[PDB]
């Protein structure tokens, strides 16, 4: 069984330089050209070189101004892409992939490695209820929910009522603010007629910042 | 380098019915032998790539056999006979004739269904927020299709720019719907310098934008 | 004369390249 099994998430400062691990296993890792390929937010596929682990020749995109070094460890089949004076532009998700010979080419990739490159520093999220009222009414239901505000760096997750409640949900991407910080809502929708019996409660986990919150939101 | 462009950027398919994608390379993919060196990958939402079409036309084995891909040596198609809701994703054309490699932009898939209203709801900021100094307003537009969307925030009847940010979700994998929040963010003191809080959405499913307010305060 | 070069990037190291120019 071929696999491919990158290194986690990253978040790096302006000017830094990462290093992301691809594990290979399953095949002969000295054997095959390893490339790896970026997806930059608003950008498609971006190839940035490649290496061939049996002799660690590589190939490189130009475009990458000489700032990727992509190298091999035989010890643990393990291919490694670097890339140095990190950019906000190169926040990316960035993929491992195995050449496959005789015409396939990418057949295999890896699950991909966020690298998000930002100064900003490790904070968790502030809580607050979004309050069903006459406002947030639409045919039998209420919507109602959590503003997860100011925290850093992704992600955070949101339940709620422990995992009880998971129809009508929805829990929307980050948005980054100007602060650098980021900011989500988690909504869910229910009967309206009930909004004084039943309890609901957002319960959100940062585990960048082992910041865990448990709030109850309730009619206003 | 070999510029690879795709076409259209965004397309709502409907499962049953065929569906057809575009791919055209800057130089020819023709090699000697025949064989033309484009390729055609897909990322499905949460996924990985993988790869569905090698050399312009032949499907990997376990691809579904409602895939097929043709061309020239310069413009390519990739065409599903039948869609199936499974076909979603993001699809790439690629080229390995020459280094570097190179991509295309990319075609979002994504489910054609009926014109379907937001539902608008509208959340004042928490005490617990204005006590720490800050106003966050909220206005949520739920379950709607298309995903374009119109929202406008007014503040005494005064169209407010710059100080809102949207997010949209996903399409939804089982009513085919998007979602939407947008968040109008303002300091404690800036906030209480007002009155009527509105939120206007426009959309295709509405006969006229609708408005959701609140005045701050008193409910 | 018989060519055993790869015919594009990707088949550089091929075993079928390998192979070609071991039996020329
Ligand atoms: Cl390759």
């Amino acid at each position: 069984q071929v696999q491919l099994v990158q290194s986690g998430a990253e978040v790096k400062k302006p000017g830094s330089s990462v290093k992301v691990s691809c594990k290979a296993s399953g095949y002969a890792f000295s054997y095959s050209w390893i490339n790896w390929v970026r997806q930059a937010p608003g950008q498609g596929l971006e190839w940035m070189g490649r290496i061939f682990p049996g002799d660690g020749d590589t190939d490189y995109n130009g475009k990458f101004k000489g700032r990727v070094t992509i190298t091999a460890d035989k010890s643990t089949s393990t291919a490694y892409m670097e890339l140095s004076s990190l950019r906000s532009e190169d926040t990316a998700v960035y993929y491992c992939a195995r050449n496959v010979f005789d015409g396939y080419w990418l057949v295999y990739w890896g699950q991909g490695t966020l690298v998000t490159v930002s100064s900003a520093s490790t904070k968790g999220p502030s809580v607050f209820p979004l309050a069903p009222s006459s406002k947030s009414t639409s045919g039998g239901t209420a919507a109602l929910g959590c503003l997860v505000k100011d925290y850093f760096p992704e992600p955070v997750t949101v339940s709620w009522n422990s995992g009880a409640l998971t129809s009508g949900v929805h829990t929307f991407p980050a948005v980054l603010q100007s602060s650098g910080l980021y900011s989500l809502s988690s909504v869910v929708t229910v009967p309206s007629s009930s909004l004084g019996t039943q309890t609901y409660i957002c319960n959100v986990n940062h585990k960048p910042s082992n910041t865990k919150v448990d709030k109850k939101v309730e009619p206003k | 380098d070999i510029v690879m462009t795709q076409t259209p950027l965004s397309l709502p398919v409907t499962p049953g019915e065929p569906a057809s994608i575009s791919c055209r390379s800057s130089k020819s993919l023709l090699h000697s032998n025949g064989i033309t060196y484009l390729y055609w990958y897909l990322q499905k939402p949460g996924q990985s790539p993988q790869l569905l079409i090698y050399q312009m036309s032949n499907l990997v084995s376990g691809v579904p056999d409602r895939f097929s891909g043709s061309g020239s040596g310069t413009d390519f198609t990739l065409k599903i006979s039948r869609v199936e809701a499974e076909d979603v994703g993001v699809y790439y054309c690629a080229q390995n004739l020459e280094l570097p490699y190179t991509f295309g932009g990319g075609t979002k898939v994504e489910i054609k269904r009926t014109v379907a209203a937001p539902s608008v709801f509208i959340f004042p900021p928490s005490d617990e927020q204005l006590k720490s100094g800050t106003a966050s307003v909220v206005c949520l537009l739920n379950n709607f299709y298309p995903r374009e969307a119109k929202v406008q925030w007014k503040v005494d009847n005064a169209l407010q720019s710059g100080n809102s940010q949207e997010s949209v979700t996903e399409q939804d994998s089982k009513d085919s719907t998007y979602s939407l929040s947008s968040t109008l963010t303002l300091s404690k003191a800036d906030y209480e310098k007002h009155k009527v809080y509105a939120c206007e959405v426009t959309h295709q499913g509405l006969s006229s934008p609708v408005t959701k307010s609140f005045n701050r305060g008193e409910c | 004369i018989y060519n055993c070069e790869p015919a594009n990037p990707s088949e550089k190291n091929s075993p079928s390249t390998q192979y070609c120019y071991s039996i020329q």
